RNA sequence: AGUCCCUCCCGCUCGGGAGGGAGGCACUCUGGGGGGACUGCCGGCGAUAAGCCGGAGGAAGGGGCGGGCGACGGUAGGUCAGUAUGCCCCGAAACCCCCGGGCUACACGCGCGCUACAAUGGGCGGGACAAUGGGUGCCGACCCCGAAAGGGGGAGGUAAUCCCCUAAACCCGCCCUCAGUUCGGAUCGCGGGCUGCAACUCGCCCGCGUGAAGCUGGAAUCCCUAGUACCCGCGCGUCAUCAUCGCGC
């Protein structure tokens, strides 16, 4: 099936996974500037280092951040489209080997598609779903109300990462599409501001709730 | 000897095999050739069930 | 090049691919109606199993020589799934290991230490390392890294 | 339609019920009242020199001890 | 024509006197000596549930008794082997002597 | 050539199944029991039950007659040591049933444990009772 | 004739790796290290080479023996014991500044360990509980 | 690991490997002793005190990390069915033995769990990497017989020496393609075995056959802050045989 040549690859520089290079991406958005890291590194793999110190997630490859997060089961204590997912031992959860081949043939995949670098849509892709404005809960009489605050970028970039991670584990659940396939199609679709992404409508939903509650 | 298995030469006798308060009349057939005695002689009786006490569910304690 | 230098999968298919030429290793009789172990479920589904497992047991006998047959039952062990009781590891059945060993004797490829096990003749030392050299040359056409080894 | 970003200058207090929101001072980076200085409330861990991207510019929160 | 000791004790100091001892003779005579080669330690855990009933939550006991040992070789001279044979160990140190 | 229904002793077989999948269809046969009759038979495993000829038909409806007789081993069959006449066998269909049912009415006539637990519908190998095994409706205090 | 020798460890594994001069070719447990699988384990071994460059991987000859641990754990602690091998062979301090800059722990090495299991479901974790009911 | 000798393989041997013997204590390890971290250094806040916040260097930074040790008392909390013990009872039975039963029953309510409801998979062939512990009433390599479970001999071991002991999740290739199915494996039939004085009530293992509910779970509610939680197997205790458990790795 797979070719020799690439059961066996042997990279000579320092790029991401030895296949792309992330010199050409930019980052539009001014807030998410300095969270998004960028730097040249040959392997995402870090092995959660950076967890106890505060604020340490904030120099973490980007690709890593991505495996890590979709390095889950998905639904354990709430619905995702209106299903419990619990995977339990077919679950993903400590695998890092096979979330790392889905996220590199799910860049393959958008790398064919659309014929640009992947990065480059996967940044695209967290711009258009990170939500600016949000809403905390307050109790009066025996009723919940919602008023509206700001969010912080950190935040803002945990948010997006879930909500992709989660559309993309939504898609491939008792269907005949691949875990890679429906990842590749969330992010394509998220990066075109399509509604059919759940990121971005999810996004919609909130910034609109927290709108109308000023 | 509730464990002594029966043999072609015990055909046609009955035997009284103890279950525990008395002995109870076996009628030895040839089909019951490899079986233990004890198979014929129940040790405990069939349950017909009341009706539930009080604790029998969370509301009745 | 020796057996060291190639992946082990590709070779074990190469040497089972050569050994249908050797009169002397032929399936027994009861081959088509078993399993490979009490942990397994369904009988092998390829036609021609009996040389894949020679092939492995005289590359195995190749790198852990001396050894014998417990040692290789549990190498062919594995993880059993038991209805509504958790999974366990178990052993392999002994038939298959022996007759094989028996076979590749009887080709003068392995022979007998005494109170140790089972060792690698130098005929059959030659024999696997030809091939290893063999697919190493095929190889290392695609893979230019090879050459320096 | 796209905001207008802010820059985080003090740090002033937690709040909320559960102690999840943070008031700080902004200063305006564009817009109509750039250069002016508006202080607000932030959900999520946030430091000095951070960017947030207000909707709108006129609102103020109310301040607390 | 060399003699092998092994040493036990569930004392680390009276295990050391004993060693010490025994170099001291071997230096105080023209003689070779291996030095005193530590084995690794026996460790005999037992874990024990605390209360006598079975009612209140289950706290346990981790009693635990280590065994040290020793090993030394030496070469088999009447000289220097009557005046190890006269030294007089510990009640709680164990002494074997072989020759190889 | 190829027909979407194959009929083998009695049962009609899916054509567009394997040959080894496709014979699971008859009650007795088994996965690995179809496997061995394929293999005995000459036949690939593998091929589509809609290839096969008369000839093959009737040759592996004459193997499922008597396996025994065709080289399968007597530790294979699903009635070995038979009660009656002390041969090994292998029955399928209505043969099979009829055998199970004269089997449990055998241990009914002598008064046995098993027949009697067999009659009142409980377990018989010796489950535990008190916890599962609740098959009705929920009864008020 | 120069021989180094230096070791890496990393929970519960051991690498010894030695190095002299030859021409390019890296051994670990006799395997070449091109045909590590899976493939996210040979990228772990194979970044203090390429870091280095070409010139100093193709004049240096590499054997590590390593034991003990799982298989990720393997891959690093010949990492860190190449990447000593390789700060003390050639002995300039701009290499040693390159790694402490991409990975420090290249270096210093990593101590973390299990922690010791505790009763209260000791087979699961030191942390981890039964549930608890009320009625 | 370096050095020497012998034997065998490959591209025929410039070069590259594997065993064995000499030889060595370099490296790993084992276990005795010692060093190392003290808010010690630098900048702020506080009072100039007690301290707190942030940096350098460092293997380690602010009880460094994980454990043992639980004050005066209370809870008429649990235990006289572990042992010790007052009073009251039985004292030819409520004491001491033997045989057979029961604690394993089954319209039903509840606690803690295991296996699943499938592709973040099922099957078949092949390829990789551990640690803690235990062994003479015992652990048993190695050879032979058997399809399997098992059977007949039997080296070494009172153990850093011999044995339990070549883990699984993971990776490569092929079949199945969203279906109550090549998902799930409850229930039942026939046959073969081991322990034991005895396997029916009432044990565990293997082969072929059979193929139940289950297609993600209402109101509610539990555990967890880093080598932690999740996922994966293994060791010991109990033990003639029997682990969906406890304690550990
Ligand atoms: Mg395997
Ligand atoms: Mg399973
Ligand atoms: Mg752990
Ligand atoms: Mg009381
Ligand atoms: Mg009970
Ligand atoms: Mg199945
Ligand atoms: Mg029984
Ligand atoms: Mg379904």
């Amino acid at each position: 099936a797979k070719p020799l040549s690439e059961r066996f690859f042997i990279p000579h520089e320092i790029k991401v996974m030895g296949r792309w290079s992330t010199e050409d991406v930019e980052v539009r958005d001014p807030s998410l500037k300095p969270y998004i890291n960028l730097e040249p590194r040959l392997l995402p793999h870090t092995h959660g280092r950076h967890a106890k110190k505060h604020f340490g997630k904030a120099n973490v490859h980007i690709v890593e951040r991505l495996i890590n997060k979709i390095m889950r089961s998905g639904g354990s204590h709430y619905k995702v489209a209106g299903h419990f997912m619990r995977r339990e031992h077919r679950s993903l959860n400590s695998k890092k080997v096979k979330a790392y081949e889905v996220v590199k043939e799910a860049f393959k995949i958008i790398e064919k598609r659309t014929g640009k670098n992947p990065i480059q849509v996967l940044v695209w892709a967290i711009e258009n779903a990170a939500p600016r404005e949000d809403t905390t809960s307050v109790m009066f009489g025996g009723i919940r109300y919602h008023v509206a605050v700001d969010i912080s970028p950190m935040r803002r970039l945990d948010v997006a990462l879930r909500n992709i991670a989660l559309g993309a584990s939504a898609k491939c659940y008792r269907t005949k599409m691949s875990f890679a396939e429906a990842l590749a199609e969330e992010i394509i679709l998220a990066a075109n501001k399509d509604p059919k992404s759940y990121a971005y409508s999810k996004k919609l939903e909130i910034e609109r709730i927290a709108e109308s509650s000023r | 000897c509730r464990d002594m298995i029966v043999l072609p030469e015990m055909v046609g006798l009955t035997i009284y095999v103890h279950n525990g308060k008395e002995f109870v009349p076996v009628e030895i057939k040839p089909e019951m050739i490899g079986h233990y005695l004890g198979e014929f002689a129940p040790t405990r009786k069939r349950v017909q069930h009341g009706a539930p006490g009080i604790g029998a569910t969370r509301s009745s304690m | 090049a020796t057996v060291y230098d190639v992946p082990g999968d590709l070779l074990v298919e190469r040497v089972a691919q050569r050994l249908k030429e050797i009169p002397e290793i032929k399936p027994p009789e009861w081959a088509p109606f078993v399993k490979t172990g009490r942990h397994k479920e369904r009988l092998p589904e390829q036609e021609d199993w009996w040389y894949y497992r020679v092939a492995s047991i005289l590359r195995r006998v190749y790198l852990d020589g001396p050894v014998g047959i417990e040692r290789l039952r549990t190498y062919y062990g594995g993880r059993k799934n038991r209805g509504h009781a958790p999974e366990r590891f178990y052993k392999a059945g002994g038939s298959i290991i022996r007759k094989a060993l028996q076979q590749l004797e009887a080709a003068g490829f392995v022979e007998k230490v005494p109170g140790k096990g089972r060792v690698i003749t130098p005929k059959g030392r030659s024999f696997l390392d030809k091939i290893a050299t063999e697919l190493k040359k095929e190889l290392e056409e695609i893979i230019p890294e090879l050459k320096k080894y | 339609d796209e905001g207008y970003p802010a820059e985080v200058i003090e740090i002033i207090g937690r709040t909320g019920t559960t102690g999840d929101v943070t008031q700080v001072k902004v200063r305006i980076l564009e817009g109509r009242d750039k250069g002016r200085v508006i202080r607000r409330n932030v959900r999520g861990p946030v430091r000095v020199g951070d960017i947030l991207i207000l909707r709108e510019t006129e609102r103020e929160a109310r301040e607390i001890k | 024509q060399k003699a092998r000791i092994k040493l036990a004790s569930t004392n680390v100091r009276s295990l050391e006197e004993v060693a010490n001892q025994i170099k001291q003779i071997a230096e105080r005579t023209g003689v070779r000596m291996s030095g005193p080669i530590p084995l690794p330690t026996k460790r005999i855990r037992i874990v024990t549930r605390k209360s006598p009933d079975g009612e209140g939550s289950a706290t346990f006991d981790r009693w635990e008794l280590r065994i040290h040992k020793r090993l030394i070789d030496i070469e088999a001279d009447e000289r220097a082997m009557r005046q190890i044979m006269r030294i007089r160990v510990p009640e709680d140190v164990t002494i074997e002597i072989e020759l190889i | 050539d190829f027909r979407h229904i194959v009929r083998v002793a009695g049962v009609d077989l899916d054509g567009n199944k394997q040959l080894r999948w496709a014979l699971t269809a008859i009650k007795g046969v088994g996965i690995n029991f179809a496997t061995m009759v394929c293999r005995v038979a000459g036949l690939d495993p593998f091929m589509k039950a809609g290839y096969l000829t008369d000839e093959q038909v009737k040759k592996i409806e004459e193997i499922l007659q008597d396996p025994v007789a065709h080289g399968i081993p007597r530790w294979a069959v699903n009635r070995p040591k038979d009660y009656e006449t002390g041969r090994d066998l292998h029955l399928i269909t209505a043969k099979l049933d009829m055998a199970i049912r004269e089997d449990i009415m055998r241990l009914r006539r002598i008064r046995a444990y098993r027949g009697i637990r067999h009659e009142l519908g409980l377990p018989v190998r010796g489950q535990r009772t008190r916890s599962n095994f609740r098959r009705g409706q929920t009864v008020g205090v | 004739m120069r021989i180094i020798q230096t070791t890496g460890k990393r929970k519960t594994a051991i690498a010894r790796a030695v190095i002299r001069e030859g021409k390019g070719r890296v051994r670990i447990n006799g395997k070449p290290v091109e045909l590590v699988e899976p493939e996210i384990a040979r990228f772990t071994i194979l970044e203090p080479l390429i870091l280095a460059g070409e010139e100093i991987w193709n004049s240096v000859d590499i054997d590590v023996k390593v034991q003990g641990g799982g298989f990720m754990g393997q891959a690093e602690a010949a990492r860190i014991a190449i990447a000593r091998a390789l700060v003390e062979w050639t002995g300039d301090m701009n290499l040693k500044e390159k790694f402490i800059k991409y990975d420090r722990t290249m270096l210093v090495g990593d101590p973390r360990r299990t922690e010791p299991h505790k009763p209260n479901r000791s087979t699961k974790g030191p942390r981890a509980k039964r549930q608890k009911s009320y009625r």
